[PDB]
Parts: C-alpha cells; sequence; structure tokens
C-alpha cells in the first residue's frame, strides 16, 4: 500500500495496569529511534510497553501485520529492549508477566526498606515519600525499570550514574495500594562559602539540586507534583547541610511548578507583606531572607519582583 | 579543528576575551616563570615595569642560563619592549626555580640531574647543595620560616633545607628516601601550618606530611590516577587541590581526607600545574597537556546554570585561556597585579595575560 | 527643519499649594504661517508603581499660531486626589508638558515635582493620613527635561 | 607524570601586543543579548558589528543619563540610596510607561 | 557529573534570559557614573527591565529603517537614524 513508514510517537503505547491499564504516548522518541521519531519497515506497527503498577515490571510487545525482510530495517524491538533493564523484560508473553509480577508483589515491601520523607493527603487519600540511595540493588532494580520514563517524558534527560553515591531518589507512592505514582532525582554538590565559612565547621555544606522530576501521565494534574516538590523543599529546608535548592534546565511545565509553590510558601511566611511594605530593605536582611529561604539568588530575584505585583 | 587554525580564532577573539596580551618568542624554551616582588613603580607615559624569573633548556646545544628579565605593561592594568636585566651561567638546565618568599634577591634553581642551587641577583652562584642524583621537579619554599626549603626528585628521595642561618646550607636538614615508592612529582609547604606540606608520588599517592611529629605523615589518599601537582589555599587552612593524569582537578578538606570535598572536569589532558589565587579567595588556575589554562571559581561549584551557557561548560569553569600552541610548562600569577598571568609553552613562547572578565 | 519651537517655560506660583491650579508661560516661536493649531497638554503621574494613575490635566489648543515670537498662559487645575493613592500624594513625582502640532507630539518637557508638608513638624511626624491643605508643591524647572521630535508641519 | 620536551632553538620568528579601550559594559555578553533580542523578532536581518557597538554605545549612554536623573530624584527625595521608584521615576520622565 | 538533563535536545537552540547576561557589577559600574553613590539591592530588575525596553525600541527601530531601505544588513547608520527616533534631549532651555 506504500505506507511502510509511521511515527514512533503515535506507535508507541506506554500501560500502567491496576486493576484497570492506563494507556497514553510519549512525549520524546528521538532518543530510541532518531531525530525523525520515524520508523520505516513496518505495517500497523503497535509497540506495547507495559509496567506493573507498584513493581513497575515491563512488558514489551511489538506487533506488526507486515515487515521488511531487508538487513537495513531497524529492529524496533531489539532498539527498545537496549533501554529497558537487561533480561528483566517479559518479551511478547502476558501470562508470564502476570505471573512474574504477581508472586513479586508478594514480597515487593518497598515501603520497608526507604527511609520516610513525609506523608501528605490529597483528594481524600494518603501518599507517602520515599528517600533512597542509588547504590541499594532493589533502589537499583527499581529505578533501571522506571528510568525510561525519564527519556519518554523529559526532553534531553540522560540515563544517571549509579555508581555515583551523590544520587539521591525520592519515591512517591500511595500508602495503601503501594501504587509508585512519581518520583524524581536529586544530586547534592559541594558549597564553598568563603575560607572563613568553610573553616568554622567540619560538616561539609550543599547545594542539593532536582535533576529529574516526574510523575506519571496516569496521576499528572491531580495536584501531586506540587505537593512532592514542596515535601522534598520541606525535608531539604529542616537539613542543616543543605544550603541552596537549585533545579537543572527546567522547562517551562516546571517553571510554572516551582514558581506556583514558592510564591506559596513565601506567602505562607509573610514575605508578601515584607516586601510590599518595605523598598528600604537593607542587603543584611536581604541576604538573610534569602539564605534562610534557601533560594537560589536568581530565583529569589524573580520571586521578589513577583510578590511585588500581589493585588 | 587545527591548532593554527585554533590559534586563528584565539587571535581573532582576543581583543573581546582579554584586556592585556603579549606575545614573546624565545631563543630558547623556557621550562619555568615566576614573577617577582617587584612593587608596582610608576613610568613616564604610562609603562609600568614587573619583573621575571625564566629559565633556558637547550638540550645539550648551549650553555643555559637563569634570566632575570622585565616587562613593561600599560598603565591601565593597575586598575612596549622586553628586556633581559640580568643572565646567570646555570649548570645543566632550570626546572624550577623559586625565589625566596622572605628575600627576593635569592632565587634557589633545580636542574635535570638534580642538583640545587641558590644564586643571589647581586653576586650569582651562592650555594650547591646536591642531594639528589636524578631530576627532579619538586621544590618550594616555605612562606612561614625563612630559607625552609623542600626539593623532590624522581629518585624517590625528597630533601628538607635551612638556608635561613648562615650554617652548612649546603648540608639538607632532612631526608626522605622511603616517603614514596616513585618519583616525587611535586612538594608544597602549607600556607598557614609552619610545619605540614604535602606530596604527590607517581605511586598514585597523595601525602600531608608533617616535620615535627616522628610519623612524617598525617595523612595518605589513593588518587584515582597520579597527581602531577597540588597547592594549598591562601585563604583556607583546610583546602587543598590537586591535579593529575586525569584531567580532573580534585578539591580536599584536611580534615576529612577520606573523599575529595569535589572535583573540576573540563581538561582534556593531564595537568601539570595548578596554583590558588592570593587575591580572589576561591580562584584556582590550571595548566595541562593540552595547551590549555583554565581558571576555575570555587564558590560556583554547582551552581545553577540558564541552559543557553548550560553546554559551554561546569559553572564553576571561570575562564579558559587557549593562546599557547603547545603543552605549557609552567606559569604563574602575579602576587601584586591580580589577574595578570604569564605563562611558557614548550614551542619557545612566553605569554603575559590579563583576561577581560574584571568580575571575581 | 521644526517651524515652531519652545523657546521657554517659566511656571509662575511655585512653590504652591498642592491645589492651586498649575499655570506656565510658554514662550515658543513660529518661523513661518502654519494651518493647524498647537495642542498642550498637561499629565500628572499619580504613582510611579503604575501607569494607570496618570491623569491628563487639561488640554488647550490655540491657533492660528502667528509668525514671530508668542507668549502663552497655560493653566489647568490640580489633579483630583480621589484617584491618587493615599500612601503616595507626598513626595516626589513627576509631571509632562507636551507640545503637538495637529495630534503630532513636537516637544515634551518632564518636570520632577516634590510635594512637602510646610511646616517642620509635619514633615517631621507625618499624620497617620495626610492633611492636604498644608501640603505644597515645589515643581523643580531651573533644567526640565526637554525632549525634540521631528514631526511633518504644514 | 611530566614529559621533557626536546630543546628546539629559535631563529628569528622560528611578538604581537594588544591594549583595550574601551566602555563599562562587555561588549560579548552584549552580542548575547542583542542576537537574542533579534530572534524574538522574527528577524533575519544582518547584523553589523559597528551596529552592535553603536547599540551598546547608546545603551551606555541611555543608562548613564537615565541613573543621572534618578539620582537626582532620590537627591530630592532627601535620600542618597536609589530604589526602585526612583528608577522609576526617572523611565517616566522620559516618557516611557 | 551529577546531571541528568545533559542529552540532546531534540530541537534548534533558542535564546532565553541573555538579560541576566547583563553582570550586576556592570550596572553597578554605569550607576558609578552620573554619581550614584549607594544603590539599592532590589533595584537590579528594574534596570534590566529598563534597558531591555530600550534596547528592543532602538533594534526594532533599526530594522525598521534598514527594511525600509530594502536592504538585508543593519549599519551603524541604521543605528544612528534609529536612535533619531528617540527625539533630541536637553536639560534646560
Ligand atoms: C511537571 C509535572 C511533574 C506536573 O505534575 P502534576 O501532578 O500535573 O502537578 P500539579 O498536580 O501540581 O498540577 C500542576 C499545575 O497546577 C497548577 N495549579 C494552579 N492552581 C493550583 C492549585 N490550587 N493546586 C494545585 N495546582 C494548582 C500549577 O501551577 C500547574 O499549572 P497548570 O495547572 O497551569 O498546568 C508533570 O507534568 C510531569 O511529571 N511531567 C513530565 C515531564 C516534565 O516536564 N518533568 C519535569 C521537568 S524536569
Amino acid at each position: 500500500k506504500y505506507l511502510w513508514t509511521s511515527s514512533a510517537n503515535e506507535a508507541l503505547r506506554v500501560s500502567i495496569v491496576g486493576e484497570n491499564a492506563v494507556q497514553f504516548s510519549p512525549l520524546f522518541t528521538y532518543p530510541i529511534y532518531g531525530d525523525s521519531e520515524k520508523i520505516y519497515g513496518y505495517k500497523d506497527l503497535i509497540i506495547h510497553l507495559a509496567f506493573d503498577s507498584v513493581t513497575f515490571k515491563p512488558y514489551v510487545n511489538v506487533k506488526y501485520s507486515a515487515k521488511l525482510g531487508d538487513d537495513n530495517i531497524v529492529d524496533v524491538e531489539k532498539k527498545l529492549l537496549s533501554f529497558l533493564p537487561k533480561d528483566d523484560v517479559i518479551v511478547r508473553d502476558e501470562a508470564k508477566w502476570v505471573d512474574c509480577f504477581a508472586e513479586e508483589r508478594k514480597t515487593h515491601n518497598l515501603s520497608d526498606v526507604f527511609e520516610k520523607v513525609s506523608e501528605y493527603s490529597l483528594n481524600g487519600e494518603e501518599f507517602v515519600v520515599y528517600k533512597s540511595s542509588l547504590v541499594d540493588d532493589f533502589a537499583r532494580r527499581m529505578h533501571r525499570r522506571v528510568q525510561i520514563f525519564s527519556l519518554l517524558f523529559i526532553e534531553a534527560a540522560n540515563y544517571i550514574d549509579e555508581t555515583d553515591p551523590s544520587w539521591q531518589i525520592y519515591w512517591l507512592l500511595n500508602k495503601k495500594t503501594k501504587e509508585l505514582i512519581g518520583f524524581v532525582t536529586t544530586y547534592k554538590y559541594w558549597h564553598y562559602l568563603g575560607a572563613k565559612s568553610f573553616d568554622e565547621d567540619i560538616d561539609k555544606k550543599f547545594r542539593a539540586k532536582i535533576s529529574q522530576f516526574l510523575i506519571f501521565p496516569p496521576y499528572q494534574n491531580k495536584g501531586h507534583g506540587s505537593c512532592l516538590y514542596e515535601a522534598i523543599i520541606q525535608s531539604w529546608l529542616e537539613d542543616k547541610s543543605i544550603t541552596e535548592i537549585t533545579v537543572e534546565d527546567p522547562n517551562e511545565a516546571f517553571d510554572d511548578l516551582r514558581d506556583r509553590n514558592d510564591i506559596q510558601r513565601l506567602r505562607k511566611l509573610g514575605y508578601d507583606a515584607v516586601f510590599q511594605k518595605h523598598s528600604d530593605l537593607s542587603d543584611e536582611f536581604l541576604e538573610s531572607s534569602r539564605k534562610s529561604l534557601k533560594l537560589e539568588e536568581r530565583q529569589f530575584n524573580r520571586l521578589v519582583e513577583m510578590l511585588l505585583l500581589l493585588n | 579543528l587545527s591548532v593554527d587554525e585554533e590559534y586563528d580564532l584565539w587571535k581573532s577573539n582576543v581583543p573581546l576575551m582579554y584586556d592585556f596580551v603579549s606575545e614573546t618568542r624565545l631563543t630558547w624554551p623556557s621550562l619555568t616563570v615566576q614573577w617577582l616582588p617587584t612593587p608596582v613603580q610608576e613610568l613616564d607615559g604610562g609603562f609600568i615595569k614587573q619583573e621575571l624569573i625564566i629559565g633556558t633548556h637547550t638540550s645539550g646545544e648551549e650553555e643555559n642560563y637563569l634570566k632575570f628579565a622585565e616587562i613593561n605593561l600599560p598603565k591601565e592594568i593597575l586598575s612596549s619592549n622586553i628586556r633581559i636585566t640580568a643572565k646567570y651561567e646555570h649548570e645543566e638546565e632550570i626546572t624550577r626555580a623559586r625565589y625566596m618568599p622572605q628575600d627576593p634577591n635569592i632565587v634557589a634553581t633545580i636542574n635535570g640531574q638534580g642538583t640545587v642551587f641558590l644564586y643571589s641577583r647581586s653576586e650569582g652562584l651562592q650555594s650547591t647543595l646536591k642531594f639528589h642524583k636524578d631530576n627532579g621537579y619538586a621544590l618550594s619554599f616555605s612562606t612561614l620560616v625563612k630559607g625552609r626549603l623542600l626539593s623532590g626528585s624522581d629518585d624517590h628521595t625528597v630533601a628538607l633545607w635551612e638556608v635561613g642561618s648562615g650554617g652548612d646550607p649546603t648540608k639538607p636538614v632532612r631526608t626522605w628516601n622511603d616517603l614514596h615508592s616513585d618519583i616525587i612529582n611535586d612538594n608544597k609547604w602549607h600556607n598557614f601550618n609552619k610545619d605540614l606540606f604535602g606530596t604527590v608520588s607517581e605511586d598514585s599517592l597523595l601525602k600531608i606530611n608533617d616535620v615535627r611529629a616522628n610519623n612524617t605523615t598525617i595523612d595518605t589518599v589513593k588518587c584515582p590516577q597520579p597527581f602531577n601537582t597540588l597547592a594549598f589555599s591562601h585563604h583556607s587552612s583546610n583546602l587543598l587541590a590537586a591535579a593529575g593524569m586525569d584531567s580532573y582537578v580534585y578539591l580536599y578538606d584536611l580534615r576529612n581526607m577520606k573523599e575529595p570535598l569535589h572535583h573540576m572536569s573540563g581538561h582534556e589532558d593531564a595537568v601539570n600545574n595548578l596554583e590558588f589565587s592570593t587575591h580572589v579567595d576561591g580562584v584556582v588556575v590550571s595548566s595541562g597537556s593540552d595547551n590549555r589554562l583554565m581558571m576555575w571559581d570555587l564558590k560556583q561549584i554547582g551552581a545553577e546554570q540558564t541552559p543557553d551557557d548550560a553546554e559551554d561548560g561546569v559553572p564553576e569553569l571561570i575562564m579558559v585561556h587557549a593562546g599557547h600552541r603547545s603543552s605549557v610548562n609552567d606559569f604563574d600569577l602575579n602576587p601584586q597585579i591580580p589577574w595578570l598571568v604569564a605563562s611558557a609553552e614548550e614551542e619557545n613562547i612566553l605569554q603575559v595575560w590579563k583576561c577581560s572578565h574584571s568580575l571575581p | 527643519m521644526s517651524v515652531v519651537s519652545l523657546l521657554g517655560v517659566k511656571i509662575v506660583n511655585n512653590p504652591a499649594p498642592f491645589l492651586a491650579p498649575y499655570q506656565f508661560e510658554i514662550t515658543f516661536e513660529c518661523l513661518e504661517q502654519l494651518q493647524k493649531d498647537l495642542e498642550w497638554k498637561l499629565t500628572y503621574v499619580g504613582s510611579a508603581t503604575s501607569s494607570e494613575y496618570d491623569q491628563e490635566l487639561d488640554s488647550l489648543l490655540v491657533g492660528p499660531i502667528p509668525v514671530g515670537v508668542n507668549k502663552f498662559l497655560f493653566e489647568a487645575d490640580a489633579p483630583d486626589l480621589k484617584r491618587i493613592p493615599t500612601s503616595e500624594i507626598l513626595g516626589v513625582t513627576v509631571i509632562l508638558l507636551t507640545c503637538s502640532y495637529d495630534g503630532r507630539e513636537f516637544v515634551r518637557v518632564g518636570y520632577y515635582v516634590n510635594n512637602e508638608y510646610d511646616s517642620e513638624e509635619l514633615t517631621q511626624d507625618p499624620p497617620a493620613k495626610p492633611i492636604i491643605e498644608r501640603i505644597r508643591r515645589n515643581i523643580l524647572a531651573e533644567k526640565p527635561r526637554v525632549t525634540r521630535f521631528a514631526i511633518k508641519w504644514d | 607524570a611530566r614529559t621533557k620536551q626536546t630543546a628546539r632553538k629559535s631563529t628569528g620568528g622560528k611578538r604581537r601586543f594588544q591594549k583595550s579601550t574601551e566602555l563599562l559594559i562587555r561588549k560579548l555578553p552584549f552580542q548575547r543579548l542583542v542576537r537574542e533580542i533579534a530572534q524574538d523578532f522574527k528577524t533575519d536581518l544582518r547584523f553589523q558589528s559597528s551596529a552592535i557597538g553603536a547599540l551598546q554605545e547608546s545603551v551606555e549612554a541611555y543608562l548613564v543619563s537615565l541613573f543621572e536623573d534618578t539620582n537626582l530624584a532620590a537627591i530630592h527625595a532627601k535620600r542618597v540610596t536609589i530604589q526602585k521608584k526612583d528608577i522609576k521615576l526617572a523611565r517616566r520622565l522620559r516618557g516611557e510607561r | 557529573k551529577g546531571l541528568g538533563k545533559g542529552g540532546a535536545k531534540r530541537h534548534r537552540k533558542i535564546l532565553r534570559d541573555n538579560i541576566q547576561g547583563i553582570t550586576k557589577p556592570a550596572i553597578r559600574r554605569l550607576a558609578r557614573r552620573g554619581g550614584v553613590k549607594r544603590i539599592s539591592g532590589l533595584i537590579y530588575e528594574e534596570v534590566r527591565a529598563v534597558l531591555k525596553s530600550f534596547l528592543e525600541s532602538v533594534i526594532r527601530d533599526s530594522v525598521t529603517y534598514t527594511e525600509h531601505a530594502k536592504r538585508k544588513t543593519v549599519t551603524s547608520l541604521d543605528v544612528v537614524y534609529a536612535l533619531k527616533r528617540q527625539g533630541r534631549t536637553l536639560y534646560g532651555f
């Protein structure tokens, strides 16, 4: 019929299975199938990538009514499997996948190995946030399973180095069902403040950075992302070793989420009244506030000129 | 992507990048450079006279000289002829030359055979301290004890001399034939503890050592790869930096040496020289075999970065200098003129430059 | 190029009570016959935070302009303080005199105006909500900012 | 792991000099900013180097005069530290809104 | 090292927030000319805004003048004639 090309964005259908299997398309497939995001050689191509809603056991099934036998034709399934955890994906056998994740759910005690960070109730439902390091083996497995979402929904995302111990990972789960709602990979940098500050006390101080932030499409737009950002920022404010809160190359979506929640936080502390009542504020006051909030300087100035446009 | 094409690019961008550049081709390639502590003397017509110690390397061709030269800089640097004020015949060649901090007239040199010499600008060769029997690269004066000198050679031996007293300067006050199993790539004195000094070896070990103590070693660090140079900060007593074959510049806290604070990337080959700034707390300069010099601002480690400049490099890389066309043998920051740098390349070129940033 | 030109402005009542009307003696020149009318507008910046607080005080049209040197007395009542933020009536603000020929603005003159209490007792402890009658304005007319634009005359 | 070079003597050329005279803002980030502005304009026109130099000189003159007037407005407010309000007033003096 | 969004962007690179490239010390120096002795802390964003507004207007006028001359390159003289539209200013009469 002369239609042996298709779009990897509509050909790839990601699924997350609870009692209902929720399906959705990816935002970017180019790091997998090239900048064209076009796959040639397959007629009526479907790529089913499914994850168990609790263990995220991957299952890949590539269906096509016809595929050209030429050597140059790309191998969709092999391409895709190169990015999923090696020897951890059930390919084209649904019963095997179901058995596997059913026997994994029996012993999958996520909340028992990670360190609790905080809870929060949303729409009348309790959700939990957990923190883990990427050197732990179970953390490594779960991260390699949920890692492909970084590539599929975050432009320019790249897999991170798991040998590096500075990587922290926050997991957002449903407390009563154990379904993984989202994850945030963050990194700690050393923060030099001058010979005096660094010489005073022994404790290494850090610039904490949010590197990857993902809420799975099914659970998006329910308030989750905001609650997760606020829980992480709160745990970092309570932490003595953190001195700045940064974010890597945020796109407009995360830009707006960040600005919304940061303005909310600053309003809860009465900075709106302070900044609308005074323009004489001394540099000591500005610096003390900027460091108490643990906000980056540029973001701090943005938020100041924002709070000045209230009411 | 050729050396000469890259150089044409660099000299096309020279105006926008530097407040001052001065290229000078040397008869023989100098292996060491150091600014002398000459107070800024006002001259006629907006000239400023600075002095330099340079060496020679003829490789058995002709006689080598410790050269004292004088550069004239425009007055604007503070806020056109290069002359040799003095020469001195020198045995073999100078690998590193450091003037005594407390006495700018003395000058210590180490040659390709490990012999250490003490020259005087006024008279010349004053002392011949001979303890090493192999080419040595490490030579450091203590800025706290007048006449306390550390020398380090390829024969695993480190030597401590005292030239402050007039008695027996020729013999070493202490020796260590057993501090490392291999070449001493460099040793440096601490800038606040008059009894601490650090060494780096090809045995891929970095040792913080004490002189008073009998241990003589109070911290050891396994390096990823061998370290070629190290430097202590001029503002913090607990902070040091090191660089070696893996092109990353590591930073260490002296109170917890088990783990590098942070390592900065950006060099494409081994790094041979490294020095902290004496003016701006947190500025570090490095040079390597990639013909590149790089200035980092420690206070920018892991800072937020607008994506436009994100591709440009890690946020802690203040600037890069690619005017050299071959491996950089040595360089020095002017202790009186901040951000004024002198550098010497393998291809008989001595550059004197100041970058245009002006923001610490 | 320009056919009409501002030779000078001169405020008459300055300093003056905050409510006294604005009076400007404007001396200008006309080099040749023009058909349209000159238009004098006077705007008062009610607040520095935003622009919606501007107040166009009063426009005045004159015509035809007689060739030669002309004197014109331009008056306009003080601003409406019901439209000025209670907090920003006292202090430094700006006024803008604008002369335009046939809807085309050819001269803009920016002035700083300082609103101060008359007695030291008040300026040292300004009452909660200001006392209008004891406010005095002083428009610093020594060196106003005179921007000149090129238009088409006829 | 230093590598000792082989001494290659230089006869003649086997000496260039560059000094700097300019304005306050540095030249490169201003080219950055002007290219950013030209991008958001859908424009495709070439921008000559001397044209960017003239833009820079004019921007600096404008900012210096605006700071003159802002410092002046602050003087007449009896203080010495110039605030947002004084910058806004000064900018309102030129006809900006 | 330590980055997870350091891959290869799907599309072209676009310039954002190059205004922030106006270093605070640069604004401070410009303020020193004109005799600004002390400057507040939250004044920098307004100076950014004003500078960007003025430069946008001037560049737009330059593009208008050049496009009107039926040419494809804006030259220094085009910028002169664009600044012309800003009017001639004097303090006093
Ligand atoms: C960014 C992301 C985490 C948002 O997750 P989310 O669960 O949809 O977030 P929220 O539930 O907080 O809803 C966010 C939106 O609600 C808005 N909002 C407005 N009023 C609100 C309120 N009263 N309560 C909550 N949210 C509110 C937020 O400002 C934001 O703006 P928008 O509604 O105009 O889009 C999600 O889009 C995602 O994971 N995307 C993947 C790709 C990506 O961009 N990742 C992050 C980049 S590193």
